[PDB]
């Protein structure tokens, strides 16, 4: 198990860890957090309680070093930031603990749902998404906008998600116009996945990146992002049957998830009523429909 | 976006543009079979292509041989529609390809829209006005080169006859849809109009007969007429 510790928490703020959150209020005793299951991406996230403007976050990955949290009154936010020296850090680490000045990551022995959320979520494809190559963690908030959003303002600070646009030269071949806007397969099969992706896996790790940045920060272009490669596959007639099946249990565990207090302003009516009951897909996607229809049959 | 009665005098501007209606390309009689259900027979259609500031018609004809052994055809004629104007745009030289194209129909936006991707610049837009252009079936020309057609044919017209030496653009489309409207309403009784009288001729070279101004000035009040009498007869009213 591994450990982000705080320098400190000048500022009352909800602090999230992965699904997760808990508040802390300004200047109480905090340094950190502790048990962070090795194996999986995380996400450690802020929303200040005297502005609920820009939640943000940092992805990691505790393999890939040693960080933690400070906050800049400067900035006026919680940083990450990797500490070289292995030696302090675990003796800072090692002296919060014998404190109990850490919250305990409060995962369930039955429980494997971060696992179901980034099962296919790996840190390298993070970083080639959000473009700061100085350092092993990425920062995310509600306001940032993916390369999409700009075409149609800073790149430096733009999510670069794979842009997918059904009305596009690179989705519609010369001569098979009605074929392949009535029939995404080509565009999915050999566009995205045998050419952009290389694989399924890297699909399904955008697609869940794409969910978890539009819940957990609110992300409007993230949730485009990720509504659009759900359309793309139920659009598409010809898909392998491991990638239906795993899609399936992908969308289910999102949809579980989800607060359902937010479902209003996260889920696409028209994407999810196409998707369920329009599409080719439309009964490839059991566990899926029967969770949205007891969960959300508003929306439908 | 959308064209309506409050942009109406851009039809008649110098940027090329092309109203595309599709209501004609897909043609059937229904009858029954001879073990009493029911069947289609497709005749031949066209694709009504106007450019309402020079009346120049672009009908493409549509011979039945187009929908042998193909499914779901309501939809594929939209599909075989922007298609054939996609064609005909890249067949015109670069100087008289349209700036926009309207359709008459908001379900031709899509297919009309991929099919032109290769040229971003050309805008695609609905209309708000209810056009009447699905009567040209109704003008005696236009028919008998639609039904006699044994291939695929392109045949080119203009709907204005010379009217454009005498009047403007927005006269001579609001004349067009006039009658047009008219033939619509009540074909038998429009086109009584247009003939009742033997001395007015359709020049070999024109579509409609060669009325003197004073003359067209009745046979629109006659139109209007036959428009409102039947909307009596309909609502009665
Ligand atoms: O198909 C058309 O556009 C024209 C062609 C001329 C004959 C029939 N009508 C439509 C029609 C379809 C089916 C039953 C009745 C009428």
């Amino acid at each position: 198990m591994n450990t982000v510790p705080f320098t400190s928490a000048p500022i009352e703020v909800t602090i999230g860890i992965d699904q997760y959150s808990f508040n802390v209020k300004e200047n109480q005793p905090f340094h950190g957090i502790k048990d962070i299951p090795i194996g999986h991406v995380h996400v450690i996230h802020f929303q200040h309680a005297d502005n609920s403007s820009m939640r943000y976050g940092y992805w990691f990955d505790c393999r890939m070093g040693n960080f933690y949290i400070q906050y800049d009154p400067k900035d006026g936010l919680y940083k990450m930031m990797e500490e070289r020296d292995g030696a302090k850090f675990e003796n800072i680490v090692h002296n919060f603990k014998e404190r109990q000045m850490m919250v305990s990551y409060p995962k369930i022995d039955e429980d494997d749902t971060w696992y179901n959320l980034t099962e296919f979520v790996q840190m390298d494809k993070i970083r080639k998404i959000v473009r700061k190559d100085e350092n092993q963690f990425s920062y995310v908030d509600s306001s940032m906008t993916t390369v999409q959003e700009n075409e149609l303002s800073d790149p430096a600070h733009s999510l670069n998600y794979t842009v997918i646009n059904f009305k596009s030269r690179e989705a519609i071949r010369p001569g098979h116009e009605m074929e392949d806007f009535l029939d995404k397969s080509y565009y999915l099969n050999t566009v995205m996945l045998q050419g952009i992706f290389k694989n399924s896996s890297n699909y399904f790790g955008e697609l869940q990146f794409a969910f978890l940045n539009a819940m957990f920060f609110g992300n409007y272009g993230s949730s485009l992002q990720w509504h659009a490669m759900i359309e793309l596959i139920c659009s598409s007639a010809t898909v392998p049957k491991h990638m239906l099946d795993k899609l399936d249990e992908i969308l289910y565990y999102q949809i579980k998830t989800l607060p359902e207090q937010y479902s209003d302003i996260l889920l696409n009516e028209r994407v999810w009523n196409i998707c369920l009951y329009s599409s080719f897909q439309k009964n490839s996607l059991h566990n899926t429909e029967k969770i949205m229809e007891n969960k959300y049959p508003e929306l439908l | 976006g959308a064209m309506n009665s409050s942009n109406y005098a851009e039809l008649f501007n110098n940027d090329i543009k092309l109203f595309v209606d599709d209501t004609n390309v897909y043609r059937v009689t229904v009858h029954k079979t001879f073990e009493g259900n029911v069947a289609t027979k497709a005749i031949n259609g066209c694709i009504f292509t106007l450019n309402p500031k020079t009346g120049h018609l672009f009908l493409k004809i549509i011979h039945t041989s187009v929908w042998a052994g193909q499914k779901r055809l309501s939809q594929l004629a939209k599909w075989k529609t922007a298609e054939e104007v996609s064609a005909l745009v890249r067949s015109l030289p670069k100087e008289e390809q349209p700036k926009q194209i309207i359709v008459t129909r908001k379900a031709m936006l899509d297919p009309l829209e991929v099919h032109m991707l290769d040229f971003p610049n050309i805008a695609i837009r609905p209309t708000e006005l209810r056009l009447p252009f699905s009567a040209a079936m109704s003008i005696d020309k236009l028919s008998d080169v639609v039904m006699k057609a044994t291939e695929p044919q392109m045949v080119l017209f203009n709907i204005y006859d010379d009217w454009l030496d005498r009047i403007s653009s927005y006269t001579a489309f609001s004349r067009l849809t006039l009658l047009l409207r008219a033939l619509k309403t009540n074909e038998e009784s429009a086109k009584m109009i247009l003939l009742s009288d033997p001395t007015i001729t359709i020049k070999s070279y024109h579509l409609w007969p060669s009325f003197t101004d004073e003359q067209w000035i009745t046979i629109e009040s006659q139109m209007r007429d036959l428009i409102l009498t039947e909307y009596g007869r309909k609502y009665n009213v």
